[PDB]
């Protein structure tokens, strides 16, 4: 199925989890396609893509080229489609290009209908652009990424989550009383909370500096095993 | 010479943990069954688990994470077989809940248990009829053993070079 | 979907709601 | 002077630091106005403003009211101007209201010229809004907020920072090898990096749960003393 | 605090009131069981024009017991216990989180007994009106027109106001 | 942002970090 991963807030671990989950699903014998819908184009760097490599689906569309030629094969069962590098001019003027990318909405359904991939993972930003809402509409399921802090606790009450989304906890620390309090309150009040979480883990901080998914970088790391649990949970619950 | 994991299953089966190849699993449990210094019917519990249709045994095996030394598992014929050393039968669900990260009802659709020595031995007889071609291997072992055509070494570790390919 | 019914049953939640006014004002709403 | 605080990424501590810095400046004996320019309207919650209090400068402009009546006095030398609570529809459709916030540019220039405040701090979003660019142009100085991780390291090489901004480190942790490596590299390569940093402090996680700035919540916490050093540095270098 | 400066001056640390500071240093000077000229260094610091002494006082964070400071007459005065004059800049760098040259425009030092005592004489000529107090102490001694107690701690209540226009 | 990798190679700890983390080495050249 098509799985969207969107952070309730910036910098909660969405991109690292998306790459790690794609690697976990590929390791489980599934054909995976992972696409970067965030204009910062950071997902590619978790798969040893050269920083100077500017190609991507949104870059090819802004240049009139074929976005289907922007894909990259990581393993025999894991392909990725980067966003592409935007210039500083395009960065500071998103009015021009955020409406010229609706082709990917129709094109993803082609990949959805071909059956070549058992999983299509989408790294989604939390902006409210029309292309973000369209890609989220293509998703069959969603994961809202949070950390256990007061910021995310507020957001869970004042902003909207994707319909039917499940809440995934990341960066769970040891020895934080305020975290323990917020967590217990969530266990008793947050209905959509997943039955597994991801701890703070030096492997999760190091894998991006090694430009690899955490499962490839350190398969015996605790966060790698927790994300592998999430992968199996997706097989059991998100297959439809 | 003799394999280390086979040697342990011969002489010290209670020191094994984790995945064992089907035949090594059967030999380790049988050597526990015939150890005279172990209690009569208190060696442990043998459990056969059938995965739900939405998961394969190789995938469900990645969730089987025992910690007690002497707890071993194997896969073959779309069955995940566990042996929980010295686990009382009434405590089975406790031990199982410690081993899997998700509820075992959500992973497996059916379960069979043997705790008497004669019943465990009789099931070992049936398991040994399984052809070696039907014996499973863990996913990290078989997946990482496939040929990597986009590999490149940096002097210490292997890395993958992402290759351009047209999506069609 | 957030449900704040019967929070006080757990001992820790009652003390947590008293110590942190941010958590209390969302539970009392 | 008018000081803007903007994270190079979400969730790096920009709001908490903005509230802590406004508390330190008013405690140093300076008249301070702090302004929430982020649509998420979170800054107010660090000053014991009730969550159901929907008032704010942008909320007042969208409703036809006078934004000047949306101010809030916290101490004799610290005034607060929240953004205001947007509805879910407004959150999902920023183009409906982003262009209707023109008054705040001249309004802030008026507060600059009035001479009532020695410091006007602004909690700035990382979006590419035209209103966000206009508020950044009104700023005399700016602080770019980062965490020491691979994400921010990439961003410092691929995205633009405000002109003349200084880089402020937050959430500095103990016992992270990759953090030490990135930090040692920054010390020799990053030229806009501030001499002081802010460690990860439980007091900074709890103060928002207590709805207070960290300096008021726990004046003797390490992060409170680091923010206080930053406030004195602002007196020495950003004086205006 | 006053009895401490009388009998055990070396056990004091942190900010001391101007008169208590002078009495503590004088009691150290006249202690016969202390070394003849290794008692410490007296440092007077004039802040740069962009910062007031009470503000610069917030940056003065000694850690060694016996290091004390005071403010008065637009001067921050430190006594670094048993610090040798050669190691002055080392001790100062430990106490302030920023370079002292950026905080203070000028600095004077006395490290010999006779010099320290003569400087104490001049310091005591200063009228009490010029004696400073720490900013957190004075800012806390101000009234609070919007306080509210929650049963354990004082909390501030933000009051609606109008940002005036002209 | 002004970044100056003038003499990163000379510092000892930076050499080992650039050789362990491909991401840091990538931007240093
Ligand atoms: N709740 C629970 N967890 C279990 C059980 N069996 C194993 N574990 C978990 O698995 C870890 C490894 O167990 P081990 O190899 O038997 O190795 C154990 C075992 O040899 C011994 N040990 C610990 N507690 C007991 C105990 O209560 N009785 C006995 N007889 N030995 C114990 O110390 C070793 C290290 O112990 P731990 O740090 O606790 O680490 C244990 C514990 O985390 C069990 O029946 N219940
Ligand atoms: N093979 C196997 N059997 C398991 C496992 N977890 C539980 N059991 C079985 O379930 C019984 C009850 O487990 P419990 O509630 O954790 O209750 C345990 C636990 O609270 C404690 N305990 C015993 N051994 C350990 C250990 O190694 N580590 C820890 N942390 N606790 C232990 O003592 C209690 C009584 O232990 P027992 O008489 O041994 O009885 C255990 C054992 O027969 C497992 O991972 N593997
Ligand atoms: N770099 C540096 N830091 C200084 C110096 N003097 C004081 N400090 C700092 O201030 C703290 C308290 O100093 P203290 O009152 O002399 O209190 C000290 C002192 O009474 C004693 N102590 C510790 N190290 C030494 C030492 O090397 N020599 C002596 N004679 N006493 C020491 O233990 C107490 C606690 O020590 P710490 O945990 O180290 O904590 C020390 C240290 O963090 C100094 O000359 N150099
Ligand atoms: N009043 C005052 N004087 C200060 C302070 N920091 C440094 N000094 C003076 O400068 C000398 C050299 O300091 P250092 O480089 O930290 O070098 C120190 C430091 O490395 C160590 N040391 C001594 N006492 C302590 C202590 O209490 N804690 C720690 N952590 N180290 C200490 O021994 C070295 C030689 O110590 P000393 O003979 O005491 O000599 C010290 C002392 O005379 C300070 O905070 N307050
Ligand atoms: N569980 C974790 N433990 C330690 N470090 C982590 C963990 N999760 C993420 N990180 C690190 O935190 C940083 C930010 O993570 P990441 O890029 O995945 O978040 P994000 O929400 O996608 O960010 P952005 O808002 O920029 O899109 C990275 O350096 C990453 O390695
Ligand atoms: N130094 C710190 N140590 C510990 N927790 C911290 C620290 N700085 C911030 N936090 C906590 O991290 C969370 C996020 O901080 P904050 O809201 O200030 O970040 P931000 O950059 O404004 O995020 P946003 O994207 O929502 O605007 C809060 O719960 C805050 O209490
Ligand atoms: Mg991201
Ligand atoms: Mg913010």
């Amino acid at each position: 199925a098509v799985l969207g991963l969107q952070g309730v807030r910036g910098g909660v671990g969405t991109t690292t989890i998306t790459a790690a989950l794609a690697w976990s699903l590929q390791m489980l014998g599934e054909n995976v396609l992972v696409v970067d819908a965030c204009p910062d184009n950071l997902l590619r760097l978790s798969f040893n893509v050269d920083f100077t490599h500017r190609q991507g689906w949104a870059r090819a569309m802004l240049d009139g080229q074929d976005w289907r030629d922007a894909g990259l094969r990581y393993t025999s069962q894991l392909d990725l489609l980067p966003f592409g590098q935007l210039s500083i001019e395009e960065q500071e003027n998103p009015q021009h290009w955020q409406t010229r990318l609706s082709d990917i909405c129709s094109g993803l359904q082609q990949l959805k209908a071909s059956g070549r991939y058992q999983w299509i993972l989408i790294d989604l930003p939390r902006d409210a652009s029309q292309i973000t809402h369209q890609l989220l509409s293509l998703c069959d399921h969603s994961l809202a990424i949070v950390n256990v802090d007061a910021n995310c606790h507020i957001r869970l009450h004042q902003q909207a989550l994707p319909d039917g989304a499940h809440i995934l906890i990341n960066n769970f620390r040891i020895g934080s009383q305020v975290q323990d309090d917020i967590y217990q309150l969530w266990l008793q009040s947050q209905r959509r909370l997943l039955p597994m979480l991801i701890h703070r883990d030096e492997a999760m901080a190091e894998c991006l500096a090694a430009k690899q998914p955490v499962g490839e970088y350190r398969s015996d790391a605790l966060a790698a095993e927790e994300i592998l649990t999430l992968a199996n949970w997706c097989l059991l619950n998100y297959s439809g | 010479m003799e394999d280390i994991t086979t040697l342990l299953s011969m002489t010290q089966p209670l020191k094994l943990r984790g995945f064992q190849k089907w035949d090594v699993f059967c030999n380790a449990v049988n050597n526990m069954m015939n150890n005279p210094l172990l209690p009569a019917h208190g060696k442990g519990v043998l459990v056969a688990l059938r995965p739900v249709p939405g998961i394969r045994v190789e995938q469900a095996l990645t969730l089987c994470r025992p910690n007690r030394t002497g707890d071993i598992m194997t896969i073959g014929g779309n069955r995940l077989v566990l042996f929980l050393s010295f686990c009382r039968i009434n405590d089975l669900d406790t031990a199982l809940n410690h081993i899997f990260p998700l509820p075992t009802g959500d992973i497996f659709s059916n379960r069979m248990v043997w705790f008497e020595d004669d019943q465990i031995s009789a099931e070992l007889v049936q398991m040994r009829l399984l052809a070696p071609e039907q014996w499973g291997m863990p996913l990290p072992l078989t997946q990482s053993s496939k040929p990597v055509i986009n590999a490149e070494h940096d002097g210490r570790h292997w890395r993958r070079i992402p290759e351009p390919m047209r999506l069609l | 979907d957030i449900d704040y019914a019967d929070i006080s049953q757990r001992e820790q939640l009652a003390a947590a709601l008293k110590r942190w006014p941010l958590l209390a004002e969302f539970a009392q709403q």
